[PDB]
RNA sequence: CAAGGAGGUAAAAAUGAAUC
RNA sequence: CCGAGGGUAGGGCCCGUGACUGGGGCGAAGUCGUAACAAGGUAGCUGUACCGGAAGGUGCGGCUGGAUCACCUCCUU
RNA sequence: UGAAACUCAAAGGAAUUGACGGGGGCCCGCACAAGCGGUGGAGCAUGUGGUUUAAUUCGAAGCAACGCGAAGAACCUUAC
RNA sequence: AGCGCCGGCCAACUCCGUGCCAGCAGCCGCGGUAAUACGGAGGGCGCGAGCGUUACCCGGAUUCACUGGGCGUAAAGGGC
């Protein structure tokens, strides 16, 4: 499935915090303000000129690192981004921020993507109505994503309604924490979001 | 050239020549071995390649080499030859695969034995 | 096949046992190979011309050079040491 | 406030009685990504003493880019010697698809998207003088229309 | 002179240089004082007989024997190893 | 004052050593 | 009558194979000589013809992909 | 008219810096020539190659190694 | 949870073994004592229910040039 195993060596070898835990990510012992140096042996040695190639390959593998993706999956929302109408940059990123998962996390029912795949994946989400135990599933404008009704209690899941509430949501996004549920108001447009990609990199890395 | 002789006569295509003809269109080819030895390199090399002539399948008798570090190939081994060409070796334009029906893989191999046909070691883990 | 060994020959091979092994490693491998195929294998062979004519050569190292000459009964060991 | 890149570092040689004797060059492209951009080369015998000569040729030499909002007014190809380069120009959002020399001058430049193609000989040199060249010989609109005004 | 070797010998000379290093200085004591003086020196010369004849042996051991034939322009190394 | 248009030229002395 | 095929005789094209034989290529340096590259020690190359262990030599004509860079002979101070 | 098998990892064009010429022009150095005194011949000293020898410890190898490392080997030195 | 790679193209570096051997290899090429290029290890990179290899087709190849090439000396003006 997907990438299982050490994660704040993803975080390190990009060289730039991008959120993969959580709690921990805030917390002081975010292991970037305590070894901000690539992982391995020779992590503190000389930094050598990257080519052309390694920064693209590492500009595209930040961003797929970001939402916790397979190259499979990613290659294909290029594919599909890149021969529609409009620009393919922002409707990549638009397609990339429609999946179920991503949306879960951006409402505030996990701390982390990986959190919110598992959410997903076990039942505990709920949209329009039916349960959709797909990690994968594109969201359209104007879906009712909620939580289901054996899974209202859920220690864990009450807990991140409480650290959710008082957070404001994204512009593209609406959030009912007391009736646990949220609604897709529109495609994120690349000024809403502020990741630390430049797209235009990962636009010419897959044009070989 | 003028447009008339474009119509007179056209544009030749390329016709690109196979550099494996034993194989015959085939990925693989089954051989029994006729003759295994070693071979001494080309110009800027020194080595002693140990190469094996096969008598194939397709009625070819062609030489071939034997990759890795040792092998168990007698006079009457059936082995497959996998194709491409050594540089230093001339008349070898073929590979013996190993881990087939009597190239055994090769021993002790533990880091690219996808390649030379070794199974996964475990040290019970 | 018979080695003869020269006396200048004799004492270069007698100074490495008690001066360095390894050279005496690839001149016995040198030797071994040699009475199997006296003209191709191992140190790259190639036969030597006008000063050593009759002769042929296989690298011991960089700079050390085993010249040798070839007959149906026996191998004459002309050197181990030095450059020819 | 100039964005210094450089591309080829070299090791040319010459000789003399008794050996080779290495002399270096450097070939840098300096921009803003404003729509100004140069391009320089230098012969010294170091590394860092080429690359500064090349630089300060760089600021010397420099022309205008007259930027479309992401990319060129129109297509041009322009034949140096025996190198040759095809400029075009793409929509908004497809990438700077370009070879390793034209890539790093529409780069500095302000390209954000262009579609380019290496023609005839790829010599490094060659093809960052060509680029130079048609990116001087690019017209915009209101050029155009100066020039076939009449006055 | 020079010096010559026979297959069985020289493996034999290999056999104890990766076996025992007392042995092959002991052996190189012997074929050094033959050279000077091929009928005399250490190992009590001592020659064969009946179908050995034109052959002499030293011992390099209790067990061992060094066996040579001696020519004008050449040694004959036979052995250097008593086989069981 | 300068040079062109033309014209007859050494020899008997050969080879290269094997870490490209 | 025609007719599948069978048989007989004579051809045409292609493939494999053959004592022996001709050159080609590889095996970093076997023998013989010095042809070409510096006027390469007789400028070189070439078509042809003859000859010679061999590169090649010579005859006839041709070419610049060579030579007027100094005395000393034919015509000018 | 006019291929193929096989083989090679290149074959090439122009131009640049060098090196070379039994190419040229200009010009130096006991380089030649002019003139002395020598070595190679003899005896001996010293060093080296070779061979001998238990060991003859090692290095230096055209010019620019060879009475050179020794501006000082009877045992010391000294490494055989 | 596995597979390929970590000289350059090509993202990814140290130690030990080895010593023009054993071996790598698509090209340039690496290995005749410290090998980021062989074998192993640690570490890293790329993918992941897969990862590599082989064969074939197109691409790069504007090296059959309609788009889109050339013929003084590089292959190419036919002797007229
Ligand atoms: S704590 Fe979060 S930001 Fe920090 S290294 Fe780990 S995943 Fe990255
Ligand atoms: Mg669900
Ligand atoms: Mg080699
Ligand atoms: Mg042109
Ligand atoms: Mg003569
Ligand atoms: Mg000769
Ligand atoms: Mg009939
Ligand atoms: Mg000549
Ligand atoms: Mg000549
Ligand atoms: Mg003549
Ligand atoms: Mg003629
Ligand atoms: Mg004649
Ligand atoms: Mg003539
Ligand atoms: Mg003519
Ligand atoms: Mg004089
Ligand atoms: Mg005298
Ligand atoms: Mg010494
Ligand atoms: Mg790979
Ligand atoms: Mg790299
Ligand atoms: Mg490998
Ligand atoms: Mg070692
Ligand atoms: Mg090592
Ligand atoms: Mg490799
Ligand atoms: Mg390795
Ligand atoms: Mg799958
Ligand atoms: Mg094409
Ligand atoms: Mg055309
Ligand atoms: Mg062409
Ligand atoms: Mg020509
Ligand atoms: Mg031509
Ligand atoms: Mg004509
Ligand atoms: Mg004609």
């Amino acid at each position: 499935g997907r990438y299982i195993g050490p994660v704040c060596r993803l975080c390190r070898r990009e060289g730039v915090k991008l959120y993969l835990k959580g709690e921990r990510c805030y917390s002081p012992k975010c292991a970037m303000e305590r070894r901000p140096y690539p992982p391995g042996q020779h992590g503190q040695k000389r930094a050598r000129r990257p080519s052309d190639y390694a920064v693209r390959l590492r500009e595209k593998q930040k961003l797929r690192r970001i939402y916790g993706i397979s190259e499979r999956q990613f290659r294909n929302l290029f594919e599909e981004a890149s021969k529609k109408k409009g620009v393919t940059g922002s409707v990549f990123l638009g397609l990339l921020e429609s999946r179920l998962d991503n949306v879960v996390y951006r409402l505030g029912f996990a701390v982390s993507r990986r959190q919110a795949r598992q959410l997903v994946r076990h039942g505990h989400i709920t949209v329009n109505g039916r349960r959709v135990d797909l990690p994968s599933y594109r969201v359209r404008p104007g879906d009712e994503i909620a939580v289901a009704e054996k899974s209202r209690n859920l220690e864990l899941i009450r807990q991140n309604l409480e650290a959710m509430k008082g957070r404001k949501v994204g512009p593209w996004l609406s959030l009912d924490v007391e009736g646990m549920k949220g609604k897709f108001l529109r495609l994120p447009d690349r000024e809403d979001l502020a990741l630390p990609v430049n797209e235009q990199l990962v636009i010419e890395f897959y044009s070989r | 050239p003028t447009i008339n002789q474009l119509v007179r006569k056209g544009r030749e295509k390329v016709r690109k020549k196979s550099k494996v003809p034993a194989l015959k269109g085939a990925p693989f080819r089954r051989g029994v071995c006729t003759v295994v030895r070693t071979v001494t390199p080309k110009k800027p090399n020194s080595a002693l390649r140990k190469v094996a002539k096969v008598r194939l399948t397709s009625g070819y008798e062609v030489t071939a080499y034997i990759p890795g570090e040792g092998h168990n190939l007698q006079e009457h081994s059936v082995v497959l030859i996998r194709g491409g060409r050594v540089k230093d070796l001339p008349g070898v334009r073929y590979h013996i695969v190993r881990g087939v029906y009597d190239a055994a893989g090769v021993k002790d191999r533990k880091k690219s034995r996808s390649k030379y046909g070794t199974k996964k070691p475990k040290e019970a883990a | 096949m018979k080695l003869i060994w020269s006396e200048e020959s004799w004492d270069d091979y007698l100074y490495w046992q008690e001066t360095d092994k390894r050279i005496v490693k690839k001149i016995n491998e040198l030797i071994k190979d040699t009475r199997r195929t006296p003209f191709e294998g191992k140190g790259k062979p190639e036969p030597l011309k006008h000063n050593l004519s009759g002769f042929w050569s296989r690298r011991i190292t960089e700079e050390h050079r085993l010249v040798y000459a070839v007959t149906d009964d026996s191998l004459l060991i002309a050197a181990c040491r030095y450059h020819y | 406030d100039f964005e210094e890149k450089m591309i080829l570092i070299r090791r040319t040689a010459r000789m003399q009685a008794g050996g080779r004797r290495f002399r270096f060059g450097a070939l840098v492209v300096v921009g803003d990504r404003q729509g100004r951009v140069g391009l320089g080369f230098g012969k010294a015998p170091e590394v860092p003493l080429a690359v500064q000569k090349a630089g300060y040729y760089a600021r010397r030499n420099m022309v205008e880019v007259p930027l479309q909002n992401g990319t060129i007014p129109h297509e041009i190809e322009v034949e140096f010697g025996a190198s040759k380069i095809v400029l075009k120009p793409a929509a908004p959002g497809t990438g700077v698809i370009a070879g390793a020399v034209p890539r790093a001058i529409l780069e500095l430049a302000g390209v954000t998207d262009i579609l380019t193609k290496e023609l005839g000989s790829r010599n490094p040199i060659n093809i960052a003088y060509a680029t130079m060249e048609a990116l001087r010989q690019l017209r915009t609109k209101a050029d155009v229309e100066r020039l076939r005004k009449g006055e």
